[PDB]
């Protein structure tokens, strides 16, 4: 009857504010076509699983148009909003304040990012290669600096 | 190296030369040449050095939840 | 003091992979049991008779044959796979209604077949607890990695499940039928050609050694009743076993250029039927048929090994299977699946193709450090699904996840059930 039985300790929850169909008054202001079903069912899976934004996506089945930045920017969002019009009558502060601040955002950037990062991934054996060999010297002539300014000053 | 390079000196030399200076000549100019290619690269933004920062969830890297108590057990 | 450790509960831990399946109890390392995916009948009598021992089935019966279960991961044949997972109960003398049972499965797999499954075992062997991890899952929770691409090279098929924070990307798996099937088949009709007649053991009475390709005495040991064809090519498997374990090896797309000198060499091994014809393999035979798994270069139609597509205009091969499964992956966590591959499968025993698996993974995806990790122990490469079923069972929090025959009952639709509890 030692109910404490251990590994309960971790029966830790994430926890994420809902809305309902009231709030979601709140919520009507903001190839999108968002609208109440498919915002409850992002915020389940998100309850669900522990906010893993690719098994998120991947779990998802409402409809396949719905790319991850996509997802991200309205779950970031709807969140904000929530909180601000949570704190409305008392001002948050602290923690709830820095989370909202950080949850400015920008869909564009990443986007931007994301395909960046693909482009360069998509380099040419050649390019890369050049690349790794102008790190490898620029840190060989790197290692070696004290006795170059050295003479450099003698000289 | 750039603010006096040796190159400069080097033809208007008053006192005996020496392998030596042409070496660290050869050395600045190296250093020039390859700062000069790493700044082209950057400016094609096609260096893999040079990243755009990434985004972070708030939500995640405040609290444990359970299946990350149950990924340490595993490991 | 702090709980470092697990707790364990006793529970079996159940495999059901295409070939072999691998039965075994909680917190040990070894399964206790592993039966050949297949099943005997034997129909002489006017009643029916069922042998599922490894051992007993391997011997001449007046009227028997053999039946596969495993097709393609997916179970087939639930009357008689329930009879041999209650067989194999009763040999490993379980206790039931005090065990949880962990249930391990392929990715894809029918749904109606999940309800029956558990249907049977919450309601007729009456177990308390249950559990139906992915396949995948469970081979990264064996090999200690959560974050990780399982490259599997079973019998049957190939199967690539990326997994993200140890869970599985159902959408994302790529099934080739290329496999050791293929490789069985295509060795089959290589023999074909050369005109070797494989016979099998039990025929076997009296032998005596000939090098020679021609034919060799072997006196036959002739049973009064007639043998089935099942029960001939069944035989016929486990010679395969051994002629795949020991002729295969791979080279890295360089056979063209020293398939002149390779005769030169006469570095030819013999492989000794039990009928005794020790046959000659060139190594320019061996190397194309270890290569075969990579490019399947082979044009006749691979005796009902057709060309396959990703899930089921060229059949791509392992190495740009591994390209595609990478390529589909999104930049943001692309590297991480890319610098741990695990790369289970018995068919991984050939020397040579993960060393050139890595080369072609490394020359195709440049830029991204591609290192590939595999088991030097035997046993962890076989049962790799059965040793993290046992870890998982044995692990203390995962407890609060099993489902329990009440829970089945209030729940009642195994809809809500497979999709949150599994
Ligand atoms: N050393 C070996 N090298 C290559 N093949 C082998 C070796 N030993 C056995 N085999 C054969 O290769 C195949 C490998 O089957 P394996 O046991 O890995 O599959 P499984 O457990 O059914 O799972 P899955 O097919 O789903 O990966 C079998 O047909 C087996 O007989
Ligand atoms: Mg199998």
């Amino acid at each position: 009857k030692n109910s404490p039985y251990l590994f309960e300790k971790y029966n830790q929850k994430i926890q994420i504010p809902s809305f309902t169909k009231e709030e979601y008054d709140e919520f009507l202001k903001d190839e999108a076509s968002w609208d109440y079903d498919e915002t409850v069912h992002l915020f389940q899976l998100c309850e669900k699983w522990d906010l893993r934004w690719p098994i998120i996506v991947d779990r998802y089945e409402y409809d396949e148009r719905s790319m991850e930045e996509l997802k991200e920017r309205f779950y970031k969002v709807s969140e904000r909003i929530l909180r601000h019009k949570y704190r409305n009558v008392t001002m948050d502060d602290k923690t709830s304040l820095l989370v909202q601040t950080l949850s400015s955002f920008d869909k564009r950037r990443e986007t931007e990012r994301k395909q960046y990062l693909r482009r360069l991934l998509s380099r040419s054996p050649t390019e890369i290669a050049e690349e790794e060999s102008l790190v490898i010297e620029a840190r060989k002539f790197e290692l070696a600096a004290k006795k170059m300014l050295t003479e450099r000053a003698s000289l | 190296t750039q603010t006096f390079p040796l190159a400069k000196l080097l033809p208007r030399s008053h006192k005996s030369l020496t392998t030596d200076a042409y070496e660290s000549a050869l050395l600045e100019g190296k250093i020039a040449v390859l700062y000069s290619r790493i700044e082209e690269l950057k400016r094609q933004r096609k260096w893999s050095l040079r990243q755009p920062k990434r985004f972070i969830d708030p939500f995640t890297r405040e609290s444990p939840t359970h299946w990350d108590h149950l990924l340490a057990e595993m490991k | 003091p702090q709980v470092y450790g697990a707790d364990e509960i006793n529970a079996v831990v159940l495999d059901a992979s295409s070939y072999r399946t691998k039965i075994g109890y909680g917190s040990l390392d070894c399964p206790i049991l592993n039966l050949p995916s297949y099943y005997g009948h034997q129909t002489k009598d006017g009643s029916e008779k069922f042998i599922f021992e490894e051992n007993s089935m391997l011997i001449p019966r007046p009227d028997y044959e053999i039946k596969k279960i495993m097709k393609d991961g997916i179970i087939d044949d639930f009357e008689g796979a329930v009879k041999q997972y209650n067989y194999m109960f009763d040999v490993l003398k379980l206790k039931p209604s005090e065990q949880p049972i962990l249930v391990i499965e392929s990715t894809q797999n029918e749904y109606e077949k999940k309800t029956a499954l558990l249907k049977q075992l919450l309601k007729e062997n009456k177990f308390v607890a249950t559990f139906l991890i992915k396949n995948p899952t469970c081979v990264s929770f064996a090999h200690g990695r959560p974050n990780c691409l399982v490259v599997d090279l079973g019998h049957d098929l190939v199967t690539i499940t990326p997994i993200l924070d140890g869970i599985s990307l159902r959408k994302q798996v790529l099934g080739t039928h290329y496999a050791g099937a293929f490789l069985s088949q295509q060795l089959r009709q290589l023999l074909n050609h050369k005109g070797v007649e494989v016979v099998p053991v039990y025929k076997v009475k009296s032998k005596v050694p000939t090098y020679f390709p021609d034919e060799a005495k072997f006196e036959e040991r002739k049973y009064d009743f007639d043998i089935s064809e099942s029960f001939e090519n069944f035989h016929k498997l486990r010679i395969l076993r051994e002629m795949k374990e020991t002729l295969l090896q791979a080279l890295p797309d360089s056979e063209t250029e020293k398939l002149k000198e390779q005769e030169t060499e006469e570095d030819t091994r013999y492989f000794e039927f039990p009928n005794g014809l020790n046959v000659p393999f060139t190594k320019y035979e061996r190397v194309r048929l270890a290569n075969s798994l990579f490019n399947p270069s082979e044009p006749y139609t691979g005796e009902s090994g057709p060309n396959i597509v990703v899930e089921g205009d060229k059949p791509r091969g392992l190495t740009s299977l591994v390209n595609q499964a990478l390529n589909h992956l999104d930049v943001d966590l692309k590297p991480q699946l890319a610098n741990n591959i695990i790369l289970t499968g018995a068919t991984s025993l050939i020397p040579g193709v993960a060393e050139r698996l890595n080369q072609e993974l490394t020359a195709m995806n440049p830029g991204l450090k591609v290192r590939i990790h595999s088991s030097a122990n035997v046993i962890e490469r076989t049962c790799s699904a059965w040793i993290g079923g046992s870890i998982l069972s044995s692990l203390g929090t995962f407890h609060q996840l099993w489902v329990s025959e009440n829970e089945y009952d209030e729940v009642g639709a195994k809809k809500l059930i497979m999709d949150r509890f599994r």
